[PDB]
């Protein structure tokens, strides 16, 4: 999620992803813990038979018939964690996520309550404001000519600098705002 | 061997079952690198416009304007009378009208004939 | 694999900034500064403000307005059985035909 | 009837002589007072009509339309007061003058004891609307829209005038009362067929019919908020009023000639309801919904039964109010967003809950939820069509299903989901917008208590 | 005078006071849910009086209080019907709703908009009470639409979730499909019987034709989620557990069945519609049970069980036993609501975990939920002298001892077996094995609200069947004589299902793994009906709505015919006429030609 | 919910507990900053098994792109703390 994607997936990444999917779907098939442990160790042994293989064409032939076999026996109703992109509580709390700038439109009678919070917010806004001009310059001087090649942002290199484009990553509402 | 999965329009081919992915080549790698470079440039532009504290408005999205304009205002100037278009327009704009006209006309002539012969039993039929 | 050193440093800085923001989200003990300004017993009052008054209003509206017009309230004409007597008339429904009673 | 017309005429001098910062207040107050005055026309009789004089008369079909027309002006002023803030005093007074002239023309049109006077006012209502659309419009296409909104209308209305005068040469009077009392059957002839067409298509073009509905999306999209309100709420009902007034002399030729228009409306309601499903514009979607509802009204009028007429009147009133509310909500979104696209701004219920409630109520009343008068009119028309022929129920039910689908689609796309991240200029809704929504919605839920007030003369 | 009317209107009237007070100050405090729960409990204990009067005397009423618009010879008025059905269903619904709000007090403890949730629940209850007591078709339609709109609002309670909005729109779509038939029935009844009142409709239809009954059957299939329009009920589990327990399990989803109960005088005079109803119920219950017996989400299993019970109710209606179907509604509300409450308690205890693969040993970890779920499953499958027996046993006997179709009876028996199968599946997979939840144990039941709400419905699910069966008057001829084997058909079928499903489930412990068969894939994917029917039609509609309706006709051909052709013709004629080079020779020659033509043509 | 507000101390305690139950690692040789591929001599498949253990222990699944580049327990606790927004 946080880490920037790569231009492509290597063979080891693909085999690791297949291993993850196969073990998860095997756990979905094998409800009980001991049965899952036995069959997962059996699957690990089946996977590590060809670990030391060197031929790239034969390696590509491998993992492909494995993906086909996985698709044939992929447990059409697999287990999904509640907050996962397929879970029952994937986006339950997205209706309670309110942006930070909404507080700028509060009535003064509402800002009369919670004065310390708005003072700290003022310090945060000043820090963002002073910081922003420098961040743009860093991005301008650090970005390779011809535009970025990978959507990875550099860290702050000086003392008083801050990571470029940090405001909307630091100011996420919450995971469970209410 | 196992039974083969057959792709369809509403059930597309899985990502891990595409024969094209496993046919890796330097040209394909270069194409993917260029695609990711384009995506990275667009994302960098969007974030530069997004994190700016001075901005107090929406960020105009030329893709969205292009989509809406092509959907609404760019249809007729690119239209050409073609046997496909002429036939499809005639069908979908004339056939249903005549079909429903025939259906309702047949039903109403049947009802009128039954009324004229008097064998309809319209007792308690007061509101119309 | 793993994090690159620049990724490590950026994650560290962003994480410390996020922790500072989260700590700043907390409330002081005086934060809700509420300004004050004005201008069996629970069940006992509830049963008279939520039941008794609605029954009074509905009973009045039914007995004195709805029943004024004809056919607004129609009964079922309760069942009449042999051996019963009617209050209005006082006459007694005659008994049945004395079928043979056995088991 | 002059007790309503004269104050509307005095609204002009008052606006011009009004202080440079007090035009809106005076206009709103006096327009609301005039609406209160016009409320008295609802007291109708089971007898003929309220014949005030030789020139103007009232009826229980004209009375609800007159009340709605008088009520719309304060809402139009409240909606227009927002986007005309940076505008010079003379031109704001000109805008208010156009609104007042349109209201006066509509009020005189809805009484119109004579058909030539009705035609004159019915075509006089065109000029202020065209000026409003082509002057105070945002996009460059407004001019084109105006042209369309003009010529279509005239393309239908010029033959009507000829037919009208021809009738006066044969009948001898175009007065509605004499025309009703001295009506004679139309022989099935080519000349009578063409006279029927000349009398009918003028009102069919403004409803609009499915074939002749092209001008409406353009006119509604490019017009300002007040123009959209007046077009959707009142100007579409002129065709229905004219048809109900003029179909008396068209019998018995109406039975044969109603078939093409009945088929066109019964299929175009489905076509426009389906078009609403795939739409990237809020105003266009509302316009197509208006087209569908007016197609149902056309079916009702062509069926020509008492239940048909009652449902038609109720549906016109309800649709006017509902479409005005929907356009107002869309304009409130646009004034913050400046894009007028459904998919751009999302999840507004999180940021504006009360406006989300207003959106929900508007969508529900457009969905024809009972016991709203929308449902009353729809059900009366459906029952009359079923009596006309039992097979219409399939198309009617399909239309109801697609209507519910696109209404809830409009609600969910704009109110539910996750908010757009980069949009930060979404300020809290003002008291004016909320008051506009409340003043739009409360009359509907009050009229559902007294349906007979809007059921027309055949009640 | 005659307190029956005053009480039976006062219950519904006092059900609406918290809606009035929702704009008051109490709505902004945390005592609002307690206010609503107390109001509902008082309404239930107040409605217990008309039930007592009916049981004593058999007293029935019609209260036509307010006069709405009158349309020529048709009169519309606010009329309430207080027959056996209304005065019996109101107390059960109020009891279930009281239990549901008491449970939601604890289940929605952390929800910021809990007062709005309770207001929505009360509004749904008000709309359902309007639906049940309606005496004319317009008021019944008002309730029909109110319950649907409230279901739409409550399914999409978490409006930030895409799937919740999708499920709400799905439910609206299917309910409008039923609305088509409902409106058809209304139109036919007004056109032919000249009224929407129940009395006039019953009087003027001695032999009811096919069309109004087919419309009523379509509406009932739409609202009760029969086989043709089933998937919306499984998909409605996206809403909060109290919503699934109240609306989509016990009260709202029976409404369509109730409709067919209301028109039973017209139902018995038609044979084709009865056969259609019986076949639809049989196929629905079979298909839903078969889909249920292989699901992993507990809420999905309970919803499919509810749909199977609805199919059984429709079969009972089809075999000309409306009163028995009403009794089944009454018992099913009790035990299915309590079952859903147990499911919600388990769900909350395991940190919002719904799949049964992560639920292990709970027989000892949570005992009260265990005993409540066991009692509920026993009542649902049918244990003699329990609340489910007095209904389902008579259902089976009536099906066996009457002139029906063989296939419908076979599918009813197989559906009973599959009901036992999924009940034992739930119990085995959720209560018997070793624990499989995450290590951080947060299991807790020490809360009086949940315990009281569950135990009230427990006492109901144990005693209410006997009390109600022995209290109501006899409404049908009993099957007093029976074959000995056919007397025990339901019991042996249920026991066989229990034993076979337990034996099949016990083989999961075996250290052997085999790929699934085609039948398992068909049953797990809901017969593949949700895939095809939610991908093939919709696309084929939406595409058309942009290709033919929007672009081809509206934007191109309708534009080409009238405006564009006129513009092109006028432009061409203007160009031709105005393009004169200014040479007087050509104009003079044209004038000479015109003079010659005038001299040679106009004389 | 009624869920206690877990802290990084608890998260690191649970992570180290899960790693100590891993019999392939000697508990007395493991450390908070101990690397997986080098300091503990673990294969990539063992790393993804550790990721699975963390997912089944914390009740949420880490995306594969983030999981495949987590190399020490300290980064795992840091990532989980960022995911759950842990204060102290
Ligand atoms: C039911 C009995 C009622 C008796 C009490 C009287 C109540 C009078 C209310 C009249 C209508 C309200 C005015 C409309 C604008 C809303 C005002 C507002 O902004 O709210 C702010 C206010 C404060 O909220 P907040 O916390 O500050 O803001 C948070 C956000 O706004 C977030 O907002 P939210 O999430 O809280 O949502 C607001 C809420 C409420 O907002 C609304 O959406 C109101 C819409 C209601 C109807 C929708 C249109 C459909 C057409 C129906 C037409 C019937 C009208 C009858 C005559 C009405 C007279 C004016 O929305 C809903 O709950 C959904 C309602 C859908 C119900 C569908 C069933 C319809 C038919 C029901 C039967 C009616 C006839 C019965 C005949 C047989 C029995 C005798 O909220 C309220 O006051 C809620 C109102 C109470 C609920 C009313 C819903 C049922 C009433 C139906 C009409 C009246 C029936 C008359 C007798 C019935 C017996
Ligand atoms: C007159 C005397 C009366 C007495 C008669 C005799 C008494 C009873 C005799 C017993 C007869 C059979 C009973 C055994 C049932 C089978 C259970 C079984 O072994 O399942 C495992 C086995 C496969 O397991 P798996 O794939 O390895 O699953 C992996 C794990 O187990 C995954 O496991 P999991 O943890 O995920 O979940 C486990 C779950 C998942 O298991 C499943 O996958 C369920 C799927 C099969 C079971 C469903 C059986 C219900 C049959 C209703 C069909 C109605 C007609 C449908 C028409 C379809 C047309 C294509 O299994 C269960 O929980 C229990 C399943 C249901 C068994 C208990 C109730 C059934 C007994 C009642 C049947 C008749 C007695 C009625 C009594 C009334 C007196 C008349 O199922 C089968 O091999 C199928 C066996 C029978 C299926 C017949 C349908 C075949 C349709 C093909 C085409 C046919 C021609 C159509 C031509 C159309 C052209 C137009
Ligand atoms: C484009 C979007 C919609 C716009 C509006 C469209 C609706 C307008 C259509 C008008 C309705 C049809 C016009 C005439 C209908 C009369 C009935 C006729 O169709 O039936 C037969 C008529 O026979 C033939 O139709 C003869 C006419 C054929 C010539 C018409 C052209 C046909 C297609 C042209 C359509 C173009 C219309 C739009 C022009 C701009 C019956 O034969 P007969 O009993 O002997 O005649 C009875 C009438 N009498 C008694 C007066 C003599
Ligand atoms: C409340 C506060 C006051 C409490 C003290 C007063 C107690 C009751 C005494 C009031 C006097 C009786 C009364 O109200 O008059 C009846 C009066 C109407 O007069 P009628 O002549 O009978 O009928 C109209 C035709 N002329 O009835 C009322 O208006 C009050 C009660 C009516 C029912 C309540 C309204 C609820 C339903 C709202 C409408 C719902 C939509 C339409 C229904 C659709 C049904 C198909
Ligand atoms: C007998 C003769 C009948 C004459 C009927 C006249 C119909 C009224 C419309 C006349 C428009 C003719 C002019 C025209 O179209 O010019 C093309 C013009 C080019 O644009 P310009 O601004 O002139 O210049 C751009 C380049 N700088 O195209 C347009 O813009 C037209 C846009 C608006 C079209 C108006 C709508 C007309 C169609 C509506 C129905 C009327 C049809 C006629 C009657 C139908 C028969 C009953
Ligand atoms: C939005 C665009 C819609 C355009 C509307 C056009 C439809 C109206 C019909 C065409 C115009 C006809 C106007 C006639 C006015 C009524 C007068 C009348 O009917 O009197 C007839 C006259 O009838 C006619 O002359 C009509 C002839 C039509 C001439 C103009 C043709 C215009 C185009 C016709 C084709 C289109 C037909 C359908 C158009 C529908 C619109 C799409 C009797 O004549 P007498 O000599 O007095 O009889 C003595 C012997 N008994
Ligand atoms: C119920 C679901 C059924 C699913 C069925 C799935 C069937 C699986 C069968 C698998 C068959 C194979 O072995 S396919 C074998 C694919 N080819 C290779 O593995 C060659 C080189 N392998 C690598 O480089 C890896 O990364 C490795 C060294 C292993 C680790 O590396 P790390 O050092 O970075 O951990």
């Amino acid at each position: 999620a946080f880490s920037a994607p790569a231009a492509y997936l290597t063979h080891q990444q693909k085999v690791l992803r297949l291993y993850k999917r196969a073990l998860r779907h095997l756990e979905s098939w094998c409800v009980h813990r001991d049965k899952y442990r036995y069959f997962a160790c059996l699957m690990r042994a089946r996977f590590d038979e060809h670990k030391n293989e060197k031929d790239m064409v034969k390696a590509t032939q491998l993992l492909r018939q494995a993906e086909e076999e996985f698709w044939y026996g992929q447990h059409p109703q697999p287990y999904i964690f509640p907050e996962s992109p397929g879970g029952t509580s994937y986006e339950r709390y997205e209706c309670y996520k309110v942006p930070e700038w909404c507080l700028d439109d509060w009535h003064p009678s509402e800002k009369a309550m919670y004065p310390d919070y708005f003072a700290k917010r003022e310090q945060w806004k000043r820090l963002r404001r002073e910081s922003w001009e420098r961040e743009v310059k860093q991005l301008q001087e650090e970005t390779p000519p011809g535009g970025p090649r990978t959507e990875a942002l550099p860290p702050a290199r000086k003392e008083g600098d801050l990571p470029p484009l940090w405001w909307h990553i630091v100011t996420r509402p919450r995971e469970r705002p209410m | 061997s196992f039974p083969k999965y057959k792709p369809s329009r509403l059930a597309t081919l899985p990502a891990t079952l595409d024969p094209a992915e496993y046919d890796i080549s330097p040209e394909t790698r270069k194409a993917q690198a260029e695609r990711l470079a384009i995506r990275s440039r667009l994302k960098r532009e969007y974030l530069l416009q997004y994190n700016d504290p001075n901005r107090l408005g929406v960020i105009e999205d030329p893709a969205l304007i292009r989509w809406t304009y092509a959907r609404s205002a760019n249809i007729y100037p690119n239209f050409r009378p073609t046997p496909k278009t002429s036939l499809l327009g005639a069908l979908f704009g004339i056939g249903p009208l005549f079909f429903w006209y025939y259906v309702f006309k047949t039903d109403r002539d049947k009802k009128e004939k039954l009324i004229q012969e008097g064998k309809l039993d319209q007792t308690f039929n007061i509101s119309y | 694999s793993g994090y690159t050193p620049d990724e490590k440093l950026r994650l560290q800085q962003l994480r410390e900034l996020r922790r500072r923001w989260l700590k700043d989200q907390e409330l002081s003990p005086r934060e809700p500064v509420l300004p004050p300004r004005r201008v069996t017993y629970r069940h006992s009052i509830f049963a008279v403000t939520h039941v008794l008054i609605p029954v009074w209003i509905i009973h009045y509206y039914l007995k004195y307005h709805v029943t004024a017009k004809p056919y607004t309230v129609v009964e079922r004409k309760p069942r009449i059985f042999p051996g019963d007597t009617i209050l209005e008339t006082g006459e007694v429904i005659p008994l049945m035909k004395e079928f043979p009673d056995q088991h | 009837m002059l007790k309503i017309i004269i104050p509307t005429t005095m609204l002009l001098p008052m606006t011009w002589m009004s202080k440079h910062n007090m035009i809106w207040i005076n206009a709103t107050v006096h327009s609301l007072l005039i609406s209160l005055i016009s409320l008295s026309l609802l007291n109708q009789l089971g007898e003929n009509s309220l014949n005030f004089s030789l020139t103007f008369f009232s009826d229980s079909l004209s009375a609800p339309l007159l009340v709605l027309t008088t009520w719309l002006l304060p809402l139009m002023l409240m909606a227009s007061q927002s986007h005309l803030s940076k505008e010079t005093t003379t031109r704001k007074k000109l805008y208010i003058t156009m609104l007042i002239l349109l209201q006066l023309f509509l009020i005189m049109t809805f009484t119109a004891t004579e058909l030539i006077l009705f035609y004159i006012l019915f075509e006089a209502t065109l000029v202020p609307t065209l000026i409003i659309i082509t002057r105070w419009g945002n996009q460059t296409e407004r001019l084109n829209a105006g042209l369309y909104f003009l010529f279509y209308t005239l393309a239908g209305s010029l033959p009507l005038l000829v037919a009208l005068v021809y009738i006066q040469n044969t009948t001898g009077s175009l007065n509605f009362l004499i025309i009703h009392y001295w009506s004679h059957p139309l022989s099935n002839s080519w000349s009578n067929i063409f006279m029927w067409l000349a009398c009918i298509m003028a009102f069919m073009v403004k409803m609009p019919l499915y074939g002749l509905h092209l001008w409406l999306p353009k006119a509604h999209v490019e017009a300002p908020i007040a123009g959209s309100m007046v077009l959707a709420a009142v100007l579409l009902k002129l065709g229905g009023y004219g048809m109900m007034r003029i179909t008396t002399i068209l019998n018995p030729l109406t039975n044969y000639m109603a078939y093409p228009f009945l088929m066109l409306s019964m299929w175009g309601m489905i076509m426009t309801s389906s078009i609403c499903l795939r739409q990237t514009d809020l105003k266009s979607l509302i316009a197509y919904s208006s087209v569908s509802h007016m197609a149902l009204v056309i079916v009702a009028i062509m069926i020509q039964t008492p239940w048909s007429f009652m449902g038609a009147t109720a549906l016109m009133i309800a649709h006017g109010l509902t479409s005005s509310m929907l356009f107002c909500l869309a304009n409130t979104n646009y004034e913050r967003v400046h894009s007028r696209t459904m998919i751009l701004a999302r999840g507004l219920q999180t940021l504006l809950p009360l406006m989300a409630t207003w959106w929900l109520v508007a969508s529900l009343t457009n969905l024809a939820l009972p016991p709203s008068i929308n449902l009353i009119g729809e059900l009366f028309i459906i029952t009359a069509s079923f009596s006309w022929s039992n097979i219409t129920i399939i198309l009617m039910g399909m239309n109801m299903m697609i209507t519910a689908l696109y209404s809830l689609y409009m609600l969910i796309t704009t109110q539910r989901g996750k908010y757009t991240h980069h949009i930060n200029n979404i300020k809290p809704s003002f008291t004016r917008e909320n008051a506009l929504m409340a003043l739009h919605i409360l009359p509907l839920l009050l009229l559902t208590l007294n349906p007979k007030m809007i059921l027309g003369p055949l009640y | 005078m005659n307190p029956f009317a005053s009480l039976t209107l006062t219950t519904l009237t006092i059900l609406t006071i918290p809606i009035m007070m929702s704009n008051s100050n109490i709505y902004k405090t945390n005592l609002y849910p307690n206010y609503v729960k107390t109001t509902v409990s008082y309404a239930f204990t107040l409605s217990l009086v008309p039930l007592l009067m009916f049981m004593h005397t058999g007293q029935e009423m019609i209260i036509s209080n307010w006069h709405w618009m009158t349309l020529q010879t048709v009169e519309l008025s606010l009329s309430f019907k207080m027959d056996y059905f209304s005065v019996m269903f109101i107390p059960v619904a109020l009891f279930v709703t009281w239990s549901i709000m008491e449970f939601s007090m604890w289940y929605m403890h952390s929800d910021p908009f809990i007062n709005r949730f309770f207001k929505y629940l009360l509004l749904f209850l008000i709309t359902m009470m309007i639906l049940v007591t309606a005496n004319n078709l317009f008021q019944l339609f008002i309730g029909w639409e109110g319950v649907g709109i409230m279901s739409f609002l409550l399914i999409g309670w978490w409006h930030g979730r895409t799937d919740a909005n999708t499920a709400a729109l799905q439910a609206i779509l299917y309910n409008r499909i039923g609305d088509i038939g409902f409106v058809l029935s209304m139109a036919w009844f007004l056109t032919h019987s000249n009224a929407w009142d129940l009395q006039q409709i019953f009087m003027l239809n001695n032999e009811c034709p096919n069309m109004p009954l087919i419309g009523l059957l379509l509406a009932a299939a739409g609202k009760s989620a029969q086989f043709g329009l089933h998937p919306w009920l499984p998909s409605a589990m996206e809403g909060p557990t109290p919503v699934s327990a109240l609306l989509h399990s016990s009260t709202m989803v029976v409404a369509g069945v109730f409709l067919l109960i209301r028109f039973y005088p017209l139902m018995e005079t038609n044979k084709l519609v009865q056969t259609m109803t019986l076949c639809l119920g049989a196929i629905t219950t079979l298909f839903t049970a078969l889909c249920a017996i292989t699901q992993n989400d507990i809420k999905k299993i309970v919803a499919f069980s509810t749909s199977s019970q609805l199919g059984l109710m429709m079969v009972t209606i089809g075999i000309n036993q409306p009163h028995l179907a009403f009794l089944h509604i009454c018992m099913h509300a009790f035990f299915k609501a309590m079952l859903f409450m147990c499911s919600g308690s388990i769900i909350h205890s395991l940190n919002d975990e719904q799949d049964i693969r992560k639920m292990g040993g709970l027989y000892k970890a949570m005992p009260f939920t265990t005993t409540a779920l066991i009692i509920g499953s026993l009542a649902l499958t049918g244990m003699p002298y329990l609340t489910g027996f007095y209904s389902k046993d008579l259902i089976i006997e009536a099906v066996n001892m009457s002139y029906t179709n063989a296939w419908a009876l076979l599918m009813t028996l197989i559906a009973t077996s599959l009901t036992a199968a999924y009940s034992t599946r739930i119990i085995f997979f959720a209560f018997l094995g070793k624990p499989r939840f995450p290590p951080l144990v947060l299991i807790n039941e020490n809360n009086p609200l949940l315990i009281n709400s569950i135990k009230r419905l427990l006492i109901g699910s144990i005693f209410a069947g006997f009390i109600i069966s022995n209290n109501i008057p006899p409404m049908t001829v009993p099957n007093t004589t029976m074959p000995l084997y056919m007397k025990m058909t339901a019991l042996i079928v249920t026991i066989m299902g229990f034993m076979l499903a337990l034996e099949l489930n016990n083989t999961t412990y075996y250290l052997k793994f085999k790929y699934p068969s085609q039948t398992y894939k068909f049953s797990n994917m809901l017969g593949y009906y949700p895939s095809i029917m939610h991908r093939l039609p919709t696309y084929h509609n939406l595409s058309m709505s942009q290709k033919s309706a929007s672009s081809l006709l509206d934007l191109i051909w309708l534009e080409t015919i009238l405006p564009k052709t006129t513009s092109f013709i006028q432009m061409k004629m203007s160009i031709m006429v105005s393009n004169q080079k200014g040479l007087i020779k050509l104009y003079f020659l044209s004038f000479l030609i015109t003079i010659m033509i005038s001299m040679t043509l106009f004389n | 919910s009624d869920a206690p507000p877990l802290t990084l101390e608890a998260i690191k305690d649970r992570v180290l507990y899960v790693l100590k139950l891993y019999d392939k690692i000697d508990p007395e040789k493991l450390s908070v900053n101990s690397h997986f591929m080098k300091d503990l001599g673990l294969d990539s498949l063992d790393q993804v098994e550790i990721i699975m253990a963390m997912e089944d222990e914390f009740g949420f699944e880490i995306p594969d792109i983030d999981a495949e580049k987590l190399m020490c327990p300290q980064e795992i606790v840091d990532y989980i703390a960022d995911k759950k927004d842990v204060y102290e």
